[PDB]
RNA sequence: CUUUAAAUCCUUUAACGAGGAUCCAUUGGAGGGCAAGUCUGGUGCCAGCAGCCGCGGUAAUUCCAGCUCCAAUAGCGUAUAUUAAAGUUGCUGCAGUUAAAAAGCUCGUAGUUGGAUCU
């Protein structure tokens, strides 16, 4: 069992400090490898340049073609696959455009049928996708 | 460095469960009975009562002869009796835990204007108060959430400048009289 | 019309027993549902907690039955729980109501601090177990309310408890075990020996022994 | 049991086991409430008075109700001292 | 007119797509809420 | 008019100023978790939705729309860090037969702990 002596504070504290490293989330947050590997580098959003448009096949048992864009970030130059979520919003994005990209909602984990996609497009050409979808603002042009 | 102050605090707490049928029914009953604008006004009084209960419970863990308990529970009971939620015969520290939110809701200016016959509805009372028709013993008050002290209960009236309290007729009366 | 088949039922029907506490004192098992209707009567309210489909694998395919969980109480010191499985939902609900009102226990209520007025909380900390579910009830100050999950809260309200703190451990997603554990915890209130129950017990005539001559006639 | 005013506030007062002093609950169906008759010291017939014992089911399951009843009867003088 | 029976709906669709709905209906028929 | 170094704002006051009082409240949802429609028209494993379970392959309670209905409200969604939930880091307070787990066995320094007894 555990030691219950009156002078065992050092042992208890040292053991807890050493056994906190077997927690997945504590080690992920305090090790530094995840932060280094994160393309955003800890930011909530990022800006990138749309390299191209791609279609990702939805994982089984669902069957569909999810429209995504390959983009390259401006601050570090990494390449990222982002999702354009709406019905027909892929026609609002042109190549070589500048887009704002945020996370998908699961802190770096893939969401839904889309395999290996953890980012989504928020604004394209400095206007929000919601405004374009609802017809409140037009593309600058 | 500046000569400004940054002291402020929130006056309400949101419930943990967003969609609870019983809580929604109770809060809507309170809003309908006392003519409140939204759910936040209920949560504000709930927070006030929670703070009072927390203080009372903290003072009930001390010894009866502790000087701080005797000094501060007496002040708390005096304030509660002053605002009218408590009674003189029930000035023990245990009766504070027997208070309910309706007791604090009954002391608003909006409900006291309606209960005194100045208005024919609680919503009408709120409208009258907000439109500068009600005065409290000398002063025109237009805040519905004004908490009426006991000694001020007798001193609610129409303002002297109000068309109702002997003042000049309003815009509509003057325009209609000009019409004919 | 009610025709009792046991001595206790005949005594209750013939107005020989004043209250259900007389039956509770002698720990006499209750086998007829009409006794509780005779005593508690209109004060009883019930609520269906869950309808659960279960399946048995056969050669031709699965056979499905439905299990109803029903909690009942009068909000004034008595509480009961019942579970019934049947082929049809309505039959299971009726059986669950009957079984719940059959197994009705009284609840002991105590004070948190100064003993002024009517009791409002549990006498002390009580624990109930069912499966892996552990439920702990702790006395609370007056006006606190019930701080618990939705399922135990209904049973606590039907028992008549106003204020209580609640702790729970284990897989509480099992609604049946979660309800049965808190039902056991509530039932354990009258089984706890507190210093105010240290007085020696004065025995009294049992209803079987007291009304034996009347039972001989009928 | 009772409040500060002294008024008793309980549904009922449960009876305790005579052997172990444990509380006999409302759902304890293995408990026994037994009566032992008293006889006249001169004739030996039924006096009409009796002594009441109560045993909880936990003791009965232990098989210790026989000894407990024997000791209770010896204490009350029903059983001879030189048993 | 008697149009919908919650008991039949639950007993038939308890394992179908519309189970989570019919259960939610059945409780409304039982608890009155 | 007052305010102020001079102003602005607030307060105080003349005159004008509300019936569609058009002097127009929005943000997200309506299968469950979780409050609220297997209503109607399209589409037909496509487009799409979906934090999770899942929906969509010709009668979609879940997509695109109309109506209606919910929640908070001059506020409401989204992404990320963090706290409670977590008795899933357990000092209070977790586990180690079979679900993850006790060193192959023994000796032994440091550390931890240590039987009664004195007015
Ligand atoms: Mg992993
Ligand atoms: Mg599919
Ligand atoms: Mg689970
Ligand atoms: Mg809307
Ligand atoms: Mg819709
Ligand atoms: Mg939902
Ligand atoms: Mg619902
Ligand atoms: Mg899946
Ligand atoms: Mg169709
Ligand atoms: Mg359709
Ligand atoms: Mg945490
Ligand atoms: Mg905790
Ligand atoms: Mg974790
Ligand atoms: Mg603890
Ligand atoms: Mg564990
Ligand atoms: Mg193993
Ligand atoms: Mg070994
Ligand atoms: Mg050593
Ligand atoms: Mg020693």
């Amino acid at each position: 069992g555990k030691c219950r002596g009156l002078r065992t504070a050092r042992k208890l504290r040292s053991h807890r400090r050493d056994q906190k490293w077997h927690d997945k989330q504590y080690k992920k947050a305090h090790l530094g490898t995840a932060l280094k590997a994160n393309p955003f580098g800890g930011a909530s959003h990022a800006k990138g340049i749309v390299l191209e448009k791609v279609g990702v096949e939805a994982k089984q048992p669902n069957s569909a073609i999810r429209k995504c864009v390959r983009v390259q970030l401006i601050k570090n130059g990494k390449k990222i696959t982002a999702f354009v979520p709406n019905d027909g919003c892929l026609n609002f994005i042109e190549e070589n455009d500048e887009v704002l990209v945020a996370g998908f909602g699961r802190k770096g984990h893939a969401v839904g049928d889309i395999p290996g996609v953890r980012f989504k497009v928020v604004k394209v050409a400095n206007v929000s996708l919601l405004a374009l979808y609802k017809g409140k603002k037009e593309r600058p042009r | 460095p500046v000569a400004r102050s940054w002291v402020c605090r929130k006056t309400y707490v949101t419930p943990r469960r967003p969609f609870e049928k019983s809580r929604l029914d109770q809060e809507l009953k309170l809003i309908g009975e006392y003519g409140l604008r939204n759910k936040r006004e209920v949560w504000r009084v709930k927070f006030t009562l929670a703070k009072i209960r927390k203080a009372a419970r903290e003072l009930l863990t001390l010894d009866e002869k502790d000087p701080r308990r005797l000094f501060e529970g007496n002040a708390l009971l005096r304030r509660l009796v002053r605002i009218g939620v408590l009674d003189e015969g029930k000035m023990k520290l245990d009766y504070i835990l027997g208070l309910k939110i309706e007791d604090f809701l009954e002391r608003r200016l909006q409900t006291q204007v309606f209960k005194l016959g100045l208005a024919k509805s609680i919503h009408h009372a709120r409208v009258l108060i907000r439109q500068r028709h009600i005065r409290v013993r000398k002063q025109v008050v237009n805040i519905p959430s004004f908490i009426v002290r006991l000694d001020s209960q007798k001193h609610i009236d129409f303002s002297l400048r109000s068309p109702y309290g002997g003042g000049r007729p309003g815009r509509v009366k003057r325009k209609n009289a000009k019409k004919g | 019309e009610w025709m009792p088949v046991t001595k206790l039922g005949r005594l209750v029907k013939d107005m020989k027993i004043k209250s259900l506490e007389e039956i509770y004192l002698f720990s006499l098992p209750i086998k007829e549902s009409e006794i509780i209707d005779f005593f508690l009567g209109a004060s009883l309210k019930d609520e269906v907690l869950k309808i659960m489909p279960v399946q048995k694998q056969t050669r031709a395919g699965q056979r499905t039955r439905f299990k109803a969980f029903v909690a009942i109480g009068d909000y004034n010191g008595h509480v009961g729980l019942g579970v019934k499985c049947s082929k049809e939902v309505a039959t299971a609900i009726r059986g669950a109501i009957i079984l719940a009102k059959l197994s009705i226990v009284p609840v002991r209520r105590g004070y948190w601090g100064n003993k002024i007025g009517k009791p409002h909380t549990v006498p002390c900390k009580v624990t109930g177990r069912c499966g892996s579910v552990l439920v702990r009830l702790i006395p609370a100050p007056r006006g606190t309310g019930i701080v618990s999950a939705p399922v135990p809260k209904k049973l606590l309200m039907m028992a008549g408890i106003d204020d209580c703190y609640t702790s729970a451990r284990g897989c509480t997603a099992t609604l049946g075990n979660f309800a049965k554990a808190t039902f056991d915890a509530i039932s354990k209130t009258y089984s706890y020996l507190t210093p105010d129950l240290w007085k020696e017990t004065v025995f009294t005539k049992s209803p079987y022994q007291e009304f034996t001559d009347h039972l001989v006639k009928t | 049991m009772q409040n500060d005013a002294g008024e008793f506030v309980d549904l009922y007062v449960p009876r305790k086991c005579s052997a172990s002093n444990r509380i006999i609950g409302a759902k304890d169906h293995a408990s026994i409430q037994m009566n032992v008759a008293e006889v006249d010291k001169v004739t030996g017939r039924f006096n009409g008075q009796f002594k009441t014992y109560a045993i909880c089911g936990a003791i009965r399951r232990m098989g210790e109700s026989d000894d407990s009843i024997l000791r209770l009867a010896k204490a009350d003088g029903i059983v001879s001292k030189n048993f | 007119e008697l149009g919908t029976d919650p008991y039949e709906d639950f007993q038939e669709n308890w394992n179908t797509k519309h189970s989570s709905g019919v259960t939610r209906e059945l409780m409304r028929e039982l608890n009155g809420g």
